[PDB]
Formats: structure tokens, C-alpha cells, sequence
């Protein structure tokens, strides 16, 4: 019975803070909101910043970076703004290589270094299984996300 | 967000995103994003509170962190060719929320602003002659965990984990094949931050290189230490 397996319950913390439990905000000892990669406005680190600090998942805007140094650079600024322990991730595109071709052989690598990026995100496509295998053994991912608007689209990330 | 670099800084020349359907609920300027956030989640809260608990904040349960789930007393337990290794942390882990339902589950520790493998899920994976033990299992206080492994046939303490003041972690990782024979301890100590369910424990860089070559000393060296 989808209203109870999945029924939406309450938590509360040693600090005494409520909390919305969801199978998905239990991965993440935040709540169940967050906020989509939307380049003009999650590409600006400072933003993103501060708001995780708020305690709320955040997707950064790769497609605000033309590079693999410049979304680099706002990593290494996020970093230096947020909290220890703090945490968010990015949110990819799939039709232009080239705004990805950076990040994947990028992000592979900012993980084996262990950054604060725990989850990405792919916008405005879905890969196959060949590709979409790696992202979730190759990357130091704790999770992944995907953007369909499409009804194949979700049979796919099913498979 | 560059209106600066316009003509006139007149912006019905520019191109904004927005959804016609949200429009109706955004009015208000330039809040804080932590105050709406915090809106809409208490909202939900007073929304779940008078239906399933009565409005009644006591009514809900507690936990000492929350965080960690994916979807999907005083004992011991011996490891061997095929121990499973998530029943192993299980069994380690235990059943209360603690430092140490982390410690065996939480893969992943911060390292000031970096977040790495546990390096706990990694000793103490399961393993052949590998025995440990437990004492106070269910006060996590004085919780603590003994393991030892085949030292020369013989099994002697190789790890000891335990709490501390301050919500702490120590693992007292030892080595017995010594110069003088005698056993050597090395603390490796971890903080804990239940208010991050998502990564509560954060090892402590600091005073780090210098434990390890205190043991290294007398690992290695027949002198004092400086």
C-alpha cells in the first residue's frame, strides 16, 4: 500500500530540530527540498553557499562554466564558504558534450581527492545504461538524479 | 544578473527564466533562502503534526542522528573466509543510532572539508581468524569494541574502539610485534556531529603526523621523542 510503505513521517534530532523522513532525505540527514541546477542562479557559488549552509541539497550549475577550471574555481570557493562536513552537487547536460566532457573526466577526478560533492545530476537528457553505468561506480557518488520530462525517458532510468 | 552591462539597464530587453505556474506563489522580494525553505518545511511539519501525531510535538520520536539510510549486549563475533560483510557492520553497527551505527555504516568521513572511505569499513572488513568483541553494547557511553587477529598464531587486541568526553571517537589501533615486544597504541581520534547525520564523523587533522611518529618512534627508534 503505496500510502504507507512510503508514508511521510517525522524525526527529531539530539539538537531537538525536526525533520521531514523521506527515503530520500534519510540519505541525507537534510530535508526532502533542494534546489535544481538553473545556470544563472545555482552557477553563482556564494549563492549555493549559502544556502546549503541553510541546510538544503543544492545542484550547481555546470552550465554556467565554459571550461573545466572555471566551475573548478567555483568549487574551490564554495568549499572555502561552506561549513565542514557541508556538502552539494552539480547538475550536468547531456546534449552538449562539450559542457560535459569536461566535468565527467573532472569530477572522476575531484572525487579520488575526496571534495565535498556527494551527487550530480543530468538536465535535459538521459543517458544509456553503457554510459550511465559508470557515473555510479566510477564517481565517488553517493547518489544521482535525472531530469525527464519524457515517458521512455523513465523507463530507461528504470533499466 | 548583469544588468550593468546593458544598454540602458532597462531589462524588458532581457531574456529570464521562470515557470507561469510558481509565479503565483513568488511576491515577496529578496527573502532569505533559508527563511523560505524553513517556511515551507514548517509548514509541512504543522501539516503531518495535526494529522498523524496529534499536534503534539512529544509524540514524536528522536534519534541521535538522522541521516545514513539508503532505501534499500556484551557479545562477539568471528569473522571468516566468507563473513558477509554488511551483516558484519550490522552486527557491529548494532541496532541503536550511535557513533557507532556510523562508524561500521557511515562511508565516509570529513577531513576539513574533505570526505573520504572510511577507513573503519576498511580494517575492519571481514576477514579470516578476524574475532571481536563487545562490551556495553547497549550503553553507547561505554560501548566499546576489542578486536583481535592471528598475531604469530596467537591472537592478541588489534584494535580497541571506544567513546570519549566531547562525543568522541578513538580507535586505540595497536601493534604487538615490537622492539621491546611489548605492544604499541596509536589514537586515532574522530569527532562526531549528530547534527550532520549525513557525515557526523570528522577526523581531527590536527596533532595527526605527530601520534603517528611518536609511534613510528619506538617503532624504530631506541630514543626519546622530538
Amino acid at each position: 500500500n503505496w500510502l504507507e510503505e512510503y508514508h511521510p513521517k517525522l524525526i527529531k534530532n539530539k539538537s531537538g530540530k525536526i525533520f521531514v523522513e523521506t527515503k530520500f532525505s534519510k540519505l541525507i540527514g537534510r530535508p526532502p527540498l533542494l534546489v535544481p541546477g538553473m545556470t544563472p542562479c545555482t552557477v553563482s557559488p556564494d549563492f549555493v553557499a549559502a544556502t546549503t549552509n541553510a541546510g538544503y541539497t543544492i545542484e550547481l550549475a555546470g552550465g554556467g562554466y565554459f571550461s573545466a577550471a572555471g566551475m573548478t574555481a567555483a568549487i574551490d570557493s564554495v568549499v572555502s564558504q561552506i561549513e565542514k562536513g557541508s556538502t552539494f552537487g552539480i547538475n550536468l547536460i547531456y546534449v552538449n558534450p562539450f559542457m560535459l566532457q569536461w566535468g565527467i573526466p573532472l569530477i572522476k577526478e575531484l572525487r579520488s581527492k575526496g571534495y565535498p560533492i556527494q551527487f550530480l545530476t543530468i538536465g535535459a537528457g538521459v543517458p544509456s545504461l553503457e554510459v550511465a553505468s559508470e557515473y555510479i561506480e566510477t564517481l565517488g557518488l553517493k547518489y544521482l538524479g535525472l531530469k525527464p520530462g519524457s515517458i521512455d525517458a523513465i523507463s530507461q532510468v528504470i533499466n | 544578473e548583469h544588468l550593468e552591462a546593458v544598454v540602458d539597464q532597462d531589462v524588458q530587453r532581457t531574456c529570464i527564466l521562470h515557470g507561469p505556474v510558481a509565479a503565483q506563489f513568488t511576491k515577496v522580494i529578496d527573502e532569505p533562502i533559508k527563511s523560505i525553505m524553513d517556511g515551507i518545511h514548517d509548514g509541512h511539519i504543522k501539516k503531518l503534526l495535526h494529522q498523524y501525531y496529534g499536534d503534539d510535538e512529544s509524540k514524536i520520536p528522536a534519534v541521535e542522528y538522522f541521516g545514513g539510510e539508503s532505501p534499500v549486549d556484551s557479545a562477539v563475533f568471528k569473522a571468516t573466509s566468507s563473513t558477509d560483510e554488511e551483516s558484519w557492520f550490522k552486527a557491529l553497527a548494532g541496532s541503536e543510532i550511535n557513533w557507532r551505527h556510523a562508524s561500521f555504516l557511515c562511508s565516509f568521513i570529513t577531513q576539513d572539508k574533505m570526505f573520504v572511505s572510511n577507513p573503519i569499513r576498511k580494517v575492519f572488513k571481514p576477514s579470516q581468524g578476524m574475532v571481536v568483541e563487545i562490551s556495553n553494547g547497549n550503553t553507547s557511553s561505554k560501548t566499546v569494541v576489542t578486536l583481535s587477529e592471528p598475531v604469530q598464531g596467537e591472537l592478541k587486541p588489534t584494535v580497541i574502539l571506544k567513546l570519549l568526553k566531547e562525543n568522541i571517537i578513538q580507535m586505540e589501533m595497536i601493534e604487538n610485534r615490537t622492539m621491546d615486544g611489548k605492544p604499541v597504541s596509536l589514537p586515532l581520534l574522530y569527532n562526531f556531529n549528530p547534527d550532520n547525520g549525513f557525515a557526523p564523523i570528522s577526523e581531527v587533522m590536527e596533532d595527526r603526523n605527530q601520534r603517528i611518529k611518536e609511534m613510528y618512534w619506538k617503532l624504530w627508534i631506541d630514543e626519546p621523542f622530538n
